[PDB]
């Protein structure tokens, strides 16, 4: 079971950008991929996640402009009209067995997406 | 729906022990997870349901507590347990927002 | 020639479940019950028994079998259990401490739980006193936390005592809904009539 994404750029405000987690090692339609973010030096925090079926959470921080796409190997996550304090690292986290929720054992290596001019 | 740990920060000799707490703003019955993270590294699950010790971990390390109170504590801290803690837990859905992490403590060993 | 088997279908696998503060309750009663499906059947998360063991469930023979159904969280399914202290053990539906039966207790998830949140679920939060086992609660009377005379009139320090389940597909197992039913036997001065199918 290896977890792996890739998308860091640099973008300007306001430009969508997308990351997508390559799933590696098992069945997807089996365990429930989340998104986590955390800031240079700050602490965590939680972006979202999608259930095994399909079904999708978000968390109200956001306000809802995240998305996040299932499909055979590329949980994808995309973003509108970025700003300048989403400056961070971002990581795709994998579950333990069936339910369970929320338990992330499974992570990637970390991918840095910054917005500046 | 918010989620606090306390102390901040905290220091003990490599021969001592320290104490973590984490409090919940709502009852989350035992449903409440560990992480360490180390510096550049992504976090490692270190005891789920608060009290059960995630397998490869050590036994220096156990939780406790139930319903909003829970408590942390890593006995005989070596160099190798220089990192930071955090706290997850669920908090039903509609009512909050699903899960919240905390604050975070850091801990450095002299 | 056995004849009479008692169904338990229309009472195991129903369309509509009852609220756990409005828990349903059916006598089973001139039956000739056979426990060996529900024990071999592997759809049940948890079944285990007080005061009588699985095994021989075929052969001591019951006057008489009570069957109360209802639906609860799925982490608080550990306080429904005799000398057990809880929320919804203490306000919902108490259990003796020489309860003799046991509860069987299945995920429903699947059927229970929808997209925007099933709303037709609740449970009581306040209540004046813990309840004797066995009773039953409906009344809807506001529970008073203030000084004032109530009167009904919801608004501050007058608490409704029923809060709804936001039974939801994407929490965990913990909050999942699950439904329980409980089977309680007794024994009392009267002829034993519910009881196994014998064999031949
Ligand atoms: C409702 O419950 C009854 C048991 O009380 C189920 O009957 C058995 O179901 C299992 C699994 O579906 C079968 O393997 C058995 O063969 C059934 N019994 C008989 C005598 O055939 C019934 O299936 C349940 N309803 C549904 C829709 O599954
Ligand atoms: C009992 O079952 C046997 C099985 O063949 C049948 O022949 C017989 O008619 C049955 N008896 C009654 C009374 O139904």
């Amino acid at each position: 079971q290896s977890v792996e994404e890739s998308g860091g750029r640099l973008v300007t405000p306001g430009t969508p950008l997308t990351l997508t987690c390559t799933v590696s090692g098992f069945s997807l339609s089996r365990y429930a991929m989340s998104w986590v973010r955390q800031a240079p030096g700050k602490g965590l925090e939680w972006i979202g996640i999608i259930v095994d079926s399909g079904h999708t959470a978000y968390a109200s921080w956001a306000k809802g402009r995240f998305t996040i796409s299932r499909t055979s190997t590329t949980v994808d996550l995309k973003m509108t009209s970025l700003t300048t304090e989403d400056t961070a690292t971002y990581f795709c986290a994998r579950e333990t067995g069936g339910g369970a929720f929320y338990v992330f054992e499974f992570w990637g290596p970390g991918t840095v997406v910054t917005v500046s001019s | 729906q918010v989620l606090t740990q306390t102390p901040s920060s905290v220091s003990a000799a490599v021969g001592g022990t320290v104490t973590i707490n984490c409090q919940a703003s709502e009852d989350i019955y035992d449903n409440l997870v560990w992480y360490q993270q180390k510096p550049g590294q992504p976090p490692k699950l270190l005891i789920y349901d608060a009290s059960t010790l995630a397998f490869g971990v050590s036994s220096r390390f156990r939780g406790s507590g139930s319903g909003t109170h829970f408590t942390l504590t890593m006995r005989d801290v070596q160099c190798d347990d220089a990192a930071t803690y955090y706290c997850q837990g669920e908090f039903s859905c509609s009512s909050g927002d699903c899960t919240a992490f905390g604050g975070g403590t850091e801990v450095v060993v002299k | 020639n056995i004849t009479n088997l008692c169904p338990f279908g229309e009472v195991f696998n129903a369309t509509r479940f009852a609220s756990v503060y409005a828990w349903n309750r059916k006598r089973i009663s001139n039956c000739v019950a056979d426990y060996s499906v529900l024990y071999n059947s592997a759809s049940f998360s948890t079944f285990k028994c007080y005061g009588v063991s699985p095994t021989k469930l075929n052969d001591l023979c019951f006057t008489n079998v009570y069957a109360d159904s209802f639906v609860i969280r799925g982490d608080e399914v550990r306080q429904i259990a005799p000398g057990q202290t809880g929320k919804i053990a203490d306000y919902n539906y108490k259990l003796p401490d020489d309860f003799t039966g046991c509860v069987i207790a299945w995920n429903s998830n699947n059927l229970d739980s929808k997209v925007g949140g099933n709303y037709n679920y609740l449970y009581r939060l306040f209540r004046k006193s813990n309840l004797k086992p066995f009773e039953r609660d409906i009344s809807t009377e506001i529970y008073q936390a203030g000084s004032t005379p109530c009167n009904g009139v919801e608004g501050f320090n007058c608490y409704f005592p029923l809060q709804s389940y936001g039974f939801q597909p994407t929490n965990g197992v913990g909050y999942q809904p699950y439904r329980v039913v409980v089977l309680s036997f007794e024994l009392l001065h009267a002829p034993a009539t519910v009881c196994g199918p014998k064999k031949s």
